[PDB]
């Protein structure tokens, strides 16, 4: 239920920022939750399916998958970039870097709900979603 | 003599496939080099073998044990 | 088909070299690119795309977003900074080291702060490097004569493909002939990363108590190990122990270090507590940490602005003749979060994606210019976008690899007929400043 | 990649979208572009609408051929009974000189000729074909492994017979079918008389729907008792009988077997990840609950 | 056709089970896939050229499934039992009905290789060294098992016969033996053993030689097949020590190469390795069939690079003139 989490890489991830920022391939490989089969079963989580992650900085709504990269029981992850950072916590304990990997984390089985597209997260978090 | 095939779609072009191959390491690794075939070689990102004909390869799963996120499948059976 | 050998692949800390381009008979379309993975293979498709942006692109009050010619950009830059109160210019990853040098000399004229992606990623580990120092090595060290390799909190299969072939594991180096048969590779990490597939060994460590394993691993080697805790952060003490005597006995080795220790608790205390088991380690072994730096010129802006003022990042630029540098006070992320700025430039980097979204909400309160080749969020979210060549496919120069071993990248494509680079875009910034005598 | 025209006939399309949505997406994940075909109807169905007028048949049928003969590209299909209609009418009018110039005199109202130029294939045909994605490269696609789960295949009648008229080869005991469904990790089941039809060919489903749900609960107590967790099929009418046939089973007989049916697109889509939101399962009239609950 | 000569090849788990069915005669020639060891002593014996080896180094590291290391053509086998006779390490068996039977040894129609074990019970002291340094699993040492790792077999001190002072003489509790069919005459255990108390003979005598200057590095294939562990990787030596000689990245240990093969087999590179096999050591007289199997297994084999593709799918070696 707390159960912490962390924000990394892929080269899928690294393959899609590079096809751009904006292209399906960014949103296939970024919105991505890799949690243990565990927690998924206890959680109540179908595979595939979106889900709620809420921590004190913010919400966003993420697939929810099972990682080849084994997470032992208690982890999450999200591989970085828009979604992982609509949720990503500012505190920085004054050394300027923010809490990347490592803050609590709450997760809800929320299907039927739409995933968020990257220029709607960000536009949208400023105000500019003419969309 | 065997085949090796390489699933394209998860291969990220580590290369590790191509420095670790025995064969491979043959040409600049050999005091007096034997043979100079390659099997591997990254050619747009991904592991192309090089070895159509299966001639070179000996089997040896050097290639299959050194690609991190296994995507080389060896066959021990005759193609 | 004129190939083209000795190119740079300007995305990871690897800063590779061995790329191949067969460019096309024309010299502005690349065929077949050769050796490098498949994150700089799609760098370069899209560095050699025909529909990419050519002039720069203002906010009209509708929302949309129209071009306008260079020289009104400059103009509004210009303007802009030197109206300002405490301008913040942030990037720097991907940019050229001469691109790195103008961009000090522009925020030398207009006198507001200057950042690179240290902070957020690698400076925490700076910070320690202060404190202790940076027992290091270039790479050919290591592939010619590594024993043992360590990859805390790394992930070298995801990160940086190509570092494992090139130049720690799989390599026949000088005296390291057998190759990866006699190296001993051993991962830490949470996960069971593909870099732990890898490996020989593997401690799954609890994310977050890598201090406390570092505490461990430094009294066994001071000797007396036997006053460890049954286990340690999840690790058991007899493994403690094992990987301890490996390490003893290497011949010379090596410990790369990455956002494991750089982004959880204790930022930089993690990284100094790593150079003091290294400096430990030298008394008896050959022990070198190293920096698992993520962009190519990520260390350019280190080097540059180290010759310059001093200082690697974090640059109090406002008082005109002395600089300052505090990270917990000057950085990027707590200025943003305090409101301290009155602009925000974007060359060489995605600030509208990669940072917190509370800092992103912060900062768009104020002007917004970005500088990029190519879209992103930070150019989605801007008021002009200006735009620039690419370093090591449009444009070429000086990069700094992981061990700040400057590589000279070349030039493989003409940039689109208009389009200058940073370092002839940020002179002029800098030239029209003066001329607006300030 | 290869580029195929996509027929997409009437049931999938307008009652099972997932199956549609993961047909494009599964494809592109392997090496098959599937473009939409302009203006394509109804295949003439080829028992209720052969069973009328053979012409008219062959008229619609020589339409939905040229739409792509236009297009300059090759059909790929998802339905076993769009594949009778429409492969078998371009088999029949690239050899039958008369039945060719009474097509085109027919088509010539509309300003519209039929060459015969293309070809048709199904797209589980082009999965197993060796030069298109083969059984390897679907293994390779395969992201979730959907172990653990007894699967029931319903190869369809259309597809493979006549075996005089095909070249999909053996229609006794086919298992290139079985094949697919174990690429995707997922063991295939034998069950008896496999190769039934499954009652609702040639009308019967709408002539006589008793006599085509006894047909079809013939197969689904064979299916039941080896002990399957879901059917796979490579037709749209097969799986509308499999499923709206259990429901009109449970209300006109007293029989309750509560038997997942899929198309292998959407198994595919699972075992490649895709979300059963995604792939609209709950459009479906039995439940894939307990089969999901099972592959995941 | 005809139906009844029914020819299967079946992978029961680890065994490999090649079958000819009758109505009510069956023959199964069985190879256990964990104890094969790649060499091709069974490939160069078969009479009827049926067994061919496959991905040697991949099957003995784990690395390949859908093979093992012999391929064995069911429908040319003769059911004869010569490759269950003359493999050094018992990994193939025949079983005509359902039972481990041989009928060319019931005649006497072959010799059989003489191992030669024993181990003097009246010298050996239960000492743990043989059954520890054994490469394969062949040393059943039947002994009670003291505080050590266990409850007492009889206590401390009732390891020593004591009379409670002085010991009385001798202890030896218990007994221990050498599987003889699983032996493959390393030598481990004799060049080793503390009383010198094992009499075990090599059956095969030659000599084979590693130019080290030809191996690739990271190509330990050769030291993970080998079943008597001769080879190794020389150790680098340490800084202050190398004196201008670098290292060298292979050699064997001929006190315990048994002139198997499966070096030879697995190498990759082109003739690293030398070997060649002299005389073969049997009990049972001989047989033309036998002179026939010594003039095959005592030709010299290298390893070779670019073998041709009709036979793609296993190995074939280089004839040293
Ligand atoms: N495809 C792709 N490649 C990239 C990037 C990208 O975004 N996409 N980014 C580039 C740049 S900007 C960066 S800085 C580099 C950096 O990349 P790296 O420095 O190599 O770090 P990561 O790839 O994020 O993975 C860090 C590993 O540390 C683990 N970890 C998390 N918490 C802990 C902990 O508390 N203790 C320990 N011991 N381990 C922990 C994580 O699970 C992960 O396995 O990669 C560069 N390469
Ligand atoms: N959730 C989460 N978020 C993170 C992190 C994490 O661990 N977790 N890590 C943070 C860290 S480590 C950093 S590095 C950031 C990394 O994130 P960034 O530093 O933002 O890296 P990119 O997004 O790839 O920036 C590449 C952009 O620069 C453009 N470019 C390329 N070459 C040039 C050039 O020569 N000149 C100019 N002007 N532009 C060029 C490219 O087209 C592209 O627009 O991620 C950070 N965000
Ligand atoms: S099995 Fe050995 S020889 Fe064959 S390709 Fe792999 S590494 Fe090379
Ligand atoms: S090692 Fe694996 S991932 Fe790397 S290039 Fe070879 S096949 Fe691709
Ligand atoms: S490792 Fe990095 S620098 Fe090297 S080829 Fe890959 S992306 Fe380029
Ligand atoms: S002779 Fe060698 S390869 Fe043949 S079965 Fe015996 S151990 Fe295996
Ligand atoms: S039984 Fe005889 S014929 Fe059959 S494989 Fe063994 S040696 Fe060859
Ligand atoms: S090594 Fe010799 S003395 Fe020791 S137990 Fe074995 S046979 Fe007996
Ligand atoms: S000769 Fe070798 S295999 Fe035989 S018992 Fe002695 S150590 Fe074991
Ligand atoms: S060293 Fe001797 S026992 Fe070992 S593989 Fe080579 S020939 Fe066989
Ligand atoms: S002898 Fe053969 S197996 Fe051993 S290192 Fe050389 S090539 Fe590799
Ligand atoms: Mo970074």
């Amino acid at each position: 239920k707390t159960l912490n989490m962390i924000t990394q890489r892929a080269v899928e991830e690294g393959i899609a920022m590079e096809i751009g920022k904006t292209s399906r391939q960014y949103f296939d490989a970024c919105s991505i939750i890799e949690m243990n089969e565990q927690d998924m079963k206890e959680l109540g989580i179908m595979k595939n399916t979106n889900v709620r992650v809420k921590s004190e900085s913010g919400e966003v709504v993420v697939k929810a998958v099972v990682g080849r990269q084994t997470c032992y029981p208690g982890l999450c992850h999200i591989r970085q970039g828009v979604w992982a950072n609509q949720v990503v916590p500012p505190r920085t304990q004054s050394t300027g870097a923010p809490q990347y990997s490592g803050f609590p984390v709450t997760v809800e089985p929320v299907p039927n709900e739409r995933l968020k597209t990257a220029l709607e997260l960000v536009q949208g978090a400023v105000g500019m979603w003419k969309g | 003599a065997f085949a090796v095939h390489v699933n394209m779609e998860r291969c990220t072009g580590c290369n590790n496939c191509v420095v670790a191959c025995p064969v491979n390491a043959l040409e600049l690794n050999t005091v007096n080099p034997s043979s100079t075939d390659k099997i591997y070689k990254v050619i747009n990102g991904d592991a192309v073998i090089l070895d159509v004909k299966h001639e070179l390869c000996a089997g040896c799963g050097i290639c299959v044990d050194a690609c991190p996120y296994d995507v080389i499948q060896l066959s021990g059976q005759p193609p | 088909p004129k190939v083209i050998e000795n190119v740079g692949c300007p995305y990871c800390g690897c800063s590779c070299d061995d790329v191949r381009i067969t460019v096309s008979d024309d010299g502005k379309d690349i065929l077949e690119v050769e050796n490098v993975c498949a994150i700089g293979t799609e760098i370069f498709k899209h560095g050699c795309s025909k529909d990419r942006i050519r002039l720069p692109r203002m906010r009209q009050p509708d929302g949309s977003m129209k071009d306008i010619s260079y020289e009104e950009a400059i103009d509004w830059t210009a303007r802009h900074l030197l109206k300002a109160k405490k301008p913040l210019m942030y990037g720097f990853g991907s940019t050229n080291c001469e691109g790195q040098a103008a961009a000090a000399r522009v925020m030398e004229i207009a006198g507001g702060m200057l950042d690179n992606c240290a902070t957020i990623c690698h400076g925490p580990s700076f910070l320690a490097i202060f404190d202790n120092g940076y027992p290091s090595c270039t790479l050919g060290e290591v592939k010619n004569r590594a024993d043992v390799i360590v990859y805390w909190g790394s992930n070298p299969a995801h990160a940086h493909p190509r570092h494992m072939s090139r130049y720690s594991i799989f390599p026949r180096g000088f005296f390291t002939g057998k190759g990866q048969k006699k190296r001993t590779v051993i991962v830490i990490d949470p996960r069971f990363t593909d870099t732990a597939n890898v490996a020989d060994y593997h401690l799954q460590v609890k994310q977050g108590h890598d201090y406390e394993l570092f505490n461990a691993f430094r009294m066994v080697i001071h000797g007396h190990g036997k006053d460890l805790p049954d286990e340690v952060a999840g690790i058991k003490k007899e493994t403690i122990l094992e990987v301890a005597e490996i390490m003893k006995n290497a011949r010379f080795g090596t410990t790369f270090f990455g956002m494991g220790l750089t982004h959880t608790d204790g930022r930089n205390h993690n990284i100094d507590i790593a150079i003091s088991l290294t400096r430990d380690l030298n008394k008896i072994s050959k022990w070198t940490i190293m920096a698992m730096r993520g962009h190519y010129n990520i260390a350019g802006p280190g080097v540059v602005w180290s010759w310059t003022f001093g200082f690697p990042y974090c640059l109090d630029l406002t008082k005109q003749n002395h600089a300052h540098m505090n990270p917990g006070e000057t950085s990027s992320v707590d200025m943003a979060m305090r409101d301290e700025v009155d602009m925000f430039i974007n060359i060489g980097t995605d600030a509208a994606a990669h940072f917190p979204i509370p800092a992103v909400k912060q900062l768009k309160k104020h002007p917004w210019v970005t500088i990029d080749p190519s879209i992103n969020m930070a150019s989605e979210i801007s008021d002009l976008h200006i735009p620039v060549c690419i370093c090591g496919v449009d444009v070429g120069g000086i990069v700094y690899r992981m061990d700040n071993v400057p590589i000279q990248f070349r030039k493989v494509i003409e940039p689109p007929e208009g389009v200058m680079d940073d370092e002839t875009l940020l002179n002029k910034i800098a030239d029209r400043m003066e001329e607006l005598k300030a | 990649m290869h580029e195929y025209a996509f027929f997409l006939g009437c049931i999938a399309p307008n009652r099972y979208p997932g199956c549609e949505a993961s047909a494009i997406k599964t494809s592109e994940k392997v090496g098959i572009k599937l473009l939409p075909l302009k203006g394509a109807s109804c295949c003439p169905a080829p028992g209720a609408f052969g069973s009328i007028d053979l012409n008219v048949w062959y008229a619609m049928a020589a339409r939905n051929l040229v739409l792509a003969e236009e297009m300059k590209k090759d059909i790929a299909l998802i339905c076993n009974g769009c594949y009778k209609s429409i492969w078998e009418v371009n088999h029949i009018l690239k050899h039958n000189d008369e039945l060719r110039d009474n097509v085109n005199e027919v088509l010539a109202e509309i300003d519209m000729q039929f060459k015969g130029t293309i070809d048709v294939w199904h797209l589980a045909e082009l999965y197993y074909d060796d030069k298109v994605c083969g059984v390897q490269k679907i293994k390779d696609s395969v992201t979730t492994p959907l172990s653990g789960a007894k699967v029931a295949a319903h190869y369809g009648c259309h597809l493979m017979k006549p075996k005089k008229e095909r070249h999909f080869g053996d229609t006794e005991n086919p298992m290139w079918f079985e094949e697919l469904i174990g690429a995707l990790g997922a063991e295939p089941i034998q069950y008896r008389n496999k190769m039934q039809c499954c009652g609702a060919g040639g009308g019967v489903r709408g002539y006589d729907i008793v006599h085509a749900l006894d047909i079809t609960n013939e197969k689904l107590i064979n299916i039941q008792e080896a002990g399957a967790d879901a059917i796979t099929e490579l037709c749209p009418f097969c799986q509308l009988q499999f499923d709206r046939g259990q429901i009109e089973i449970k209300e006109k007989f007293g029989d309750v077997y509560n038997i997942p049916v899929l198309h292998y697109n959407e198994l595919l889509g699972l075992a490649q990840g895709m979300s059963p939101q995604d792939l609209a399962l709950d459009l479906h009239a039995i439940d894939c609950t307990p089969f999901l609950q099972k592959v995941l | 056709s005809t139906l009844f000569p029914k020819y299967s090849k079946t992978t029961d788990g680890s065994k490999v089970i090649m079958e000819q069915r009758l109505l009510q005669q069956v023959n199964n020639l069985i190879l256990d896939n964990d104890i094969c060891t790649g060499c091709g002593i069974c490939s160069e014996v078969c009479p009827e050229e049926a067994i061919s080896v496959g991905a040697v180094g991949g099957v003995r590291r784990g690395l390949v499934d859908d093979a093992a290391s012999i391929h064995v053509d069911e429908t040319k086998c003769s059911y004869c039992g010569v490759c269950v006779i003359m493999c050094p390490f018992s990994a193939l068996a025949l079983k005509v009905d359902g039972e481990e039977r041989l009928p060319i040894l019931e005649k006497e129609g072959f010799p059989t290789y003489d191992k030669g074990t024993a181990i003097d019970q009246d010298k050996c002291v239960r000492c743990n060294i043989c059954d520890d340094v054994c490469p394969r699993d062949a040393i059943d040492r039947d002994v009670p098992l003291f505080e050590g790792e266990d409850k007492e077999g009889l206590a401390k001190g009732q390891a020593v016969e004591l009379k409670i002072r002085t010991v009385v003489g001798q202890k030896k509790l218990g007994n221990v033996n050498i599987i003889d069919e699983d032996c493959c005459t390393c030598r481990w255990c004799a060049i080793n053993c503390p009383t010198e108390a094992i009499t075990v003979n090599k059956i095969f005598e030659g000599e084979i030689t590693f130019h080290a200057e030809k191996c690739p590095g990271g190509c330990s294939t050769c030291v993970d097949v080998c079943p008597a562990n001769a080879i190794y990787l020389p150790t680098p030596k340490p800084a202050k020590d190398m004196k201008g000689q670098i290292e060298a990245k292979i050699a064997v240990n001929k006190d315990f190469c048994i002139l198997c093969g499966a070096c030879v087999n697995a190498c990759p590179g082109e003739d690293i390795i030398y070997l060649r096999r002299d005389s073969v050591k049997i009990k049972g007289k001989e047989t033309d069939l036998f002179k026939k199997i010594k003039e095959k297994l005592f030709t010299p084999r290298t390893s070779k690079v670019k073998e041709q593709p009709s036979l793609a799918g296993s190995v074939e070696l280089k004839a040293v003139s």
